[PDB]
C-alpha cells in the first residue's frame, strides 16, 4: 500500500474508499504482540496527506481511542501522538479542535510518560488554530499549573495569541 | 490611491516545440497534451502553434483589451534581447508582463537554460536570469509555467541580491508567479489541460466547472455532466446569463477572501493599484485551491498567507450546485433562467450584524459584497440604505467604508438619472464630508455640486434633508475655493435669502452660515451682496429667541459688512447702520 | 488555399458530417458483403474520424463496425469512375 | 477609470 500510494501521487483518492474497512478492522481487533501491526498502519497513514481531505472524519476516531486507551504499550500511544502531529501539517483540523484537545489534557494529567510529546502536539495544533484557540486558553492553563509543565513554543504561541499578533 | 502605475505591454514567449519530447519526458497514455483547449496532433507542427498563440492572445485580451501585444515563437538570444529592448522603449516607466511557457523545454537549471535553437535540438542555449533582469530593468511581472518553477524565482532573487551588492562598490519592483515549487513536477493527468496554471490564471471558469464535475465524490445533481457544462449559454460580461452571474459571484467571493485575510498594506497594493495585477492575484487564489489537490503548491512573490481553508469557498460550491440543477431543462425545454439568492442572503447577514455594532468587534466581513451590489440596478436601494445605517455609527465606521472604495462609485451614482435616490446620497455625503472634509474638490470639479443645488431648490423636500444639503454646500464652498464661482452661477444667494424665513432652527443657522461663507473674498458676490441688500434680511434674525440663530446672524452680518466695506463707496451707509 | 491543404491530415465527423457521427443501427448491410445464404451483417457504427492520405490525390480511410463486432476498412476516393473496376 | 463597470 505504501509503495502504491507513493506511485499514485494524486490518484489514490479514487481507491482509498475500498481499503478503509480493513484498516478500521485492524484498529479494532489488533492481536499482534502487542500492537506492531497498527503501528505499521500509523506509519503508512502519515504519508496519505491531502488524500484524506474527504475521509479524515472516518480515520480520526480510532486513533484518539487508542490514544485514550491506557492499557496498550507506550510506543503505540506515542505513535498515535506523532501521527496526529504530522497530519496537522497538511490537513485542516479546525472542526476537530475540541475532539483533540480534551484527550490531550487527560493525558497530561494521567501520566508524565507522554507529557513531552503531548506538549509538542499542542504546539502544532495551536499554531494552526491561531486566534481560534483563544476560547480554550483558561481551561488548559488551569490543568498545566497543577504540575511543573512548561514549553518554549507553547508558551510563546499563547503569549502571542493573547497579545493579538501571531506572525 | 494616487499611485496609478499601469501595465502597457505583454510579451508572449512560447516554446511549444510540437512533435519533440525532451529526453526527461515520461510518456504517453495520460499525457493529455491539451493546450489552450487545442490538441496539436489534429493540425500539424505549424498550424497548431499559430492557432495556440492566437488563443493565448484572446485569453489575455479578455482582461486588458488595451494592452500592447508582443509575441515570439521559439526566440533564441538576440530575438529576446531585441523584444525586451523594444518593449522598454515603448514605455520606460510602466510595467511589462513576461509570460514563459516552457512545456517543450528540459527541466530548468539554476541558470534558466532553455531549448531554443535553429530547428536542431542539439543547440540547447544556456540563458542567464541576470541578463534577463538587465534587459527588463523596469517594474515588471513574471509568469513561469516551468515544472521546477520555484528554482527560477530563487535564482532571480539571488541574482538581484548579487546586483545590489555589486552596486554597493529591481528586487523591490518585480512580482513573480511560479506554477509550483522547485522540488515538484506538474501533474500528468489524462483529463486535465497541460497548461493548468495558465488556464486557472486566464480562464477562471471552464476548468473550475470541469474540476467540480470530476472532483465531487458523489454528485448531488443527477444528469449534469461535461456534455452540458460545455454548452452553458452566454457571454462572460452579460450580467443576466448563467456565466455572467457566476463571474459576478466569483469576483465577489475572491475579493471578500482577500479583504478578510491580507493586511491592508498588501491589499491596497495588489487588489487596487492595477487592474491586471488584481485580476491575476484574484485568479491565483483559485489556482492555489485547485492545484493543491494534485500535490502542487503554487509559489508567488510577494508571499501570501494560505487561503484554501477559508469558509467562503463552501458558499461558492453551493452557488454552483444551485445553478447547475437548472441547466438540463433550460437546454432541453427552454425554461427561463432564475437568478440565485446569493446577494440577498449576504445583505441579510449584513443587516443582522447591524443589529448591535460596536467599535470593540471584528468589522463586518461582507463590505466587499455591498460594494459589488451597488454596481447593479436590482438591490441598489437596499444596499444604499444598509450602507447609510452602517455609516451612522461613529467616525470609525466611515474610515472602513473609505478603505474599501465606496467613494469613487458614489461619485458616479451622484449623476444618475434617478430621483428616488436623493435622500440616500444626501445622507451618505453629509456623513462623509462631516468626517472627511479633505476630499480634493471632487464634488466641485465634476457636476456633483449642481445636484446638491437642485436638491436644495426642491421646495417639497423635508427640512432634515434641506438642512443636510445646506451643510454640504457650506462645506464645499469654504473647503475648496473653486465652488466659489459655481455657487453664484446657480444663484445660491437668492435661494438662501428666500430660505432665511424657514421656521426650523437649523435651516436658519446653516443658511446664515452659507451666506457668511459666501461673502468672504468674492468680488462678484461683494457686488451681488450689496446689490440685493442681503443684510437687510439677516438682521431680522437678531430677534430670534434661540441664541444659536442670533450667533449665526451676527457671523453672517459682520462678515458681510467687514468684506463689503473694502469698496466703502456708498456702502458706508450700510457700514454704519 | 495552396498554403493550407498540406497541413490537413485528418477530418472529424463533427465538422463535416454530424449526421453520420450520431449513428445508430441503420438496418443496412456492410457495403462490402451480402450473401443470400447467410445472415446479414448490419452496420453498427462509423469511426469518429477519417485519416487523409497525402499523395497527388487524397483518398480517405473509413472504418465501420458491424453487428458481428468486426472492423471493416474501406478506402474512399473521388474523381474516378469505378464501374470499370467492377466489371473487371 | 473605475476598476468595475457600473450600470449607471
Ligand atoms: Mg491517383
Ligand atoms: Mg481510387
Amino acid at each position: 500500500i505504501e509503495q502504491i500510494v507513493v506511485a499514485l501521487g494524486g490518484e489514490f483518492k479514487l481507491y482509498l474508499p475500498q481499503l478503509i474497512p480493513h484498516m478500521l478492522r485492524v484498529f479494532m481487533h489488533d492481536n499482534s504482540p502487542g500492537r506492531i501491526v497498527s503501528i505499521k498502519l500509523l506509519a503508512a497513514i502519515q504519508l496519505f496527506g491531502a488524500n484524506l481531505d474527504d475521509y479524515l472524519h472516518l480515520l480520526l476516531p480510532p486513533i484518539v481511542k487508542l490514544f485514550d486507551a491506557p492499557e496498550a504499550p507506550l510506543p503505540s500511544r506515542k505513535a498515535a501522538l506523532e501521527t496526529v502531529d504530522r497530519l496537522t501539517e497538511s490537513l485542516d483540523f479546525t472542526d476537530y479542535a475540541s475532539r483533540i484537545i480534551h484527550p490531550i489534557v487527560r493525558t497530561l494529567d494521567q501520566s508524565p510518560e507522554l507529557r513531552s510529546t503531548a506538549m509538542d502536539t499542542l504546539s502544532s495544533l495551536v499554531f494552526q488554530l491561531g486566534k481560534k484557540y483563544q476560547i480554550f486558553i483558561p481551561m488548559v492553563n488551569k490543568v498545566l499549573v497543577r504540575h511543573r509543565i512548561n514549553h518554549q513554543r507553547y508558551d510563546v504561541l499563547i503569549c502571542r495569541i493573547v497579545k493579538g499578533y501571531t506572525l | 490611491m494616487k499611485d496609478r502605475m499601469k501595465t502597457v505591454s505583454v510579451a508572449l514567449v512560447l516554446c511549444l516545440n510540437v512533435g519533440v519530447d525532451p529526453p526527461d519526458v515520461v510518456k504517453t497514455t495520460p499525457c493529455a497534451r491539451l493546450e489552450c483547449w487545442i490538441d496539436p496532433l489534429s493540425m500539424g507542427p505549424q498550424k497548431a502553434l499559430e492557432t495556440i498563440g492566437a488563443n493565448l492572445q484572446k485569453q489575455y485580451e479578455n482582461w486588458q483589451p488595451r494592452a500592447r501585444y508582443k509575441q515570439s515563437l521559439d526566440p533564441t538570444v538576440d530575438e529576446v534581447k531585441k523584444l525586451c529592448t523594444s518593449l522598454r522603449r515603448n514605455a520606460k516607466e510602466e510595467r511589462v508582463l513576461f509570460h514563459y511557457n516552457g512545456h517543450g523545454v528540459p527541466r530548468p537549471t539554476v541558470n534558466g537554460e532553455v531549448w531554443v535553437f535553429n530547428k536542431n535540438y542539439t543547440q540547447y542555449i544556456p540563458l542567464s536570469i541576470y541578463d534577463l533582469q538587465t534587459w527588463m530593468g523596469s517594474p515588471s511581472i513574471f509568469v513561469y509555467d516551468c515544472s521546477n518553477a520555484g528554482l527560477i524565482v530563487k535564482s532571480f532573487k539571488q541574482f538581484a541580491l548579487q546586483r545590489e551588492q555589486e552596486l554597493e562598490v529591481s528586487m523591490k519592483n518585480c512580482i513573480q508567479l511560479a506554477a509550483c515549487e522547485a522540488t515538484e513536477l506538474l501533474p500528468m493527468i489524462p483529463d486535465l489541460p497541460a497548461d493548468l496554471f495558465t488556464s486557472c490564471l486566464t480562464t477562471p471558469i471552464k476548468i473550475a466547472l470541469r474540476w467540480f464535475c470530476m472532483q465531487k465524490c458523489v454528485s448531488l445533481v443527477p444528469g449534469v455532466t461535461l456534455d452540458l457544462i460545455e454548452k452553458i449559454p452566454g457571454r462572460l460580461n452579460d450580467r443576466r446569463t448563467p456565466l455572467g452571474e457566476l463571474n459576478w459571484i466569483f469576483t465577489a467571493i475572491t475579493d471578500t477572501i482577500a479583504w478578510n485575510v491580507l493586511p491592508r498594506d498588501l491589499f491596497q497594493k495588489l487588489f487596487r493599484q492595477d487592474l491586471l495585477v488584481a485580476s491575476l492575484f484574484r485568479n491565483f487564489l483559485l489556482a492555489e485551491r485547485i492545484m493543491r489537490s494534485y500535490n502542487c503548491t503554487p509559489v508567488s512573490s510577494p508571499r501570501l498567507p494560505p487561503t484554501y481553508m477559508h469558509a467562503m469557498w463552501q458558499a461558492w460550491d453551493l452557488a454552483v450546485d444551485i445553478c447547475l440543477s437548472q441547466l438540463p431543462t433550460i437546454i432541453e425545454e427552454g425554461t427561463a433562467f432564475r437568478h440565485s439568492p446569493f446577494f440577498a442572503e449576504q445583505l441579510t447577514a449584513f443587516q443582522v450584524w447591524l443589529t448591535m455594532g460596536v467599535e470593540n468587534r471584528n468589522p463586518p466581513e461582507q463590505l466587499p459584497i455591498v460594494l459589488q451590489v451597488l454596481l447593479s440596478q436590482v438591490h441598489r436601494l437596499r444596499a444604499l440604505d444598509l450602507l447609510g445605517r452602517f455609516l451612522d455609527l461613529g467616525p470609525w465606521a466611515v474610515s472602513l467604508a473609505l478603505s474599501v472604495g465606496i467613494f469613487p462609485y458614489v461619485l458616479k451614482l451622484l449623476q444618475s438619472s434617478a430621483r428616488e435616490l436623493r435622500p440616500l446620497l444626501v445622507f451618505i455625503w453629509a456623513k462623509i464630508l462631516a468626517v472627511d472634509s479633505s476630499c480634493q474638490a471632487d464634488l466641485v470639479k465634476d457636476n456633483g455640486h449642481k445636484y446638491f443645488l437642485s436638491v436644495l431648490a426642491d421646495p417639497y423636500m423635508p427640512a432634515e434633508h434641506r438642512t443636510m444639503t445646506a451643510f454640504i454646500l457650506a462645506v464645499i464652498v469654504n473647503s475648496y475655493h473653486t465652488g466659489q464661482e459655481a455657487c453664484l452661477q446657480g444663484n445660491l444667494i437668492a435661494i438662501c435669502l428666500e430660505q432665511l424665513n424657514d421656521p426650523h432652527p437649523l435651516l436658519r443657522q446653516w443658511v446664515a452660515i452659507c451666506l457668511g461663507r459666501i461673502w468672504q473674498n468674492f468680488d462678484s458676490a461683494r457686488w451681488c451682496g450689496v446689490r440685493d441688500s442681503a443684510h437687510e434680511k439677516l438682521y431680522s434674525l437678531l430677534s430670534d429667541p434661540i441664541p444659536e440663530v442670533r450667533c449665526a446672524a451676527v457671523f453672517a452680518l459682520g462678515t458681510f459688512v467687514g468684506n463689503s466695506a473694502e469698496r466703502t463707496d456708498h456702502s458706508t451707509t450700510i457700514d454704519h447702520n | 488555399i495552396s498554403k493550407q491543404l498540406p497541413q490537413l491530415t485528418s477530418l472529424e465527423l463533427q465538422y463535416v458530417s454530424p449526421k453520420l457521427l450520431m449513428c445508430r443501427d441503420l438496418e443496412l448491410a456492410v457495403p462490402g458483403t451480402y450473401d443470400p445464404n447467410q445472415p446479414i451483417i448490419r452496420i453498427q457504427s462509423i469511426a469518429p474520424s477519417l485519416q487523409v492520405i497525402t499523395s497527388k490525390q487524397r483518398p480517405r480511410k473509413l472504418t465501420l463496425m458491424g453487428s458481428n463486432g468486426h472492423e471493416f476498412v474501406f478506402l474512399l476516393k473521388g474523381h474516378e469512375d469505378l464501374r470499370q473496376d467492377e466489371r473487371v | 477609470e473605475s476598476q468595475f463597470e457600473m450600470d449607471i
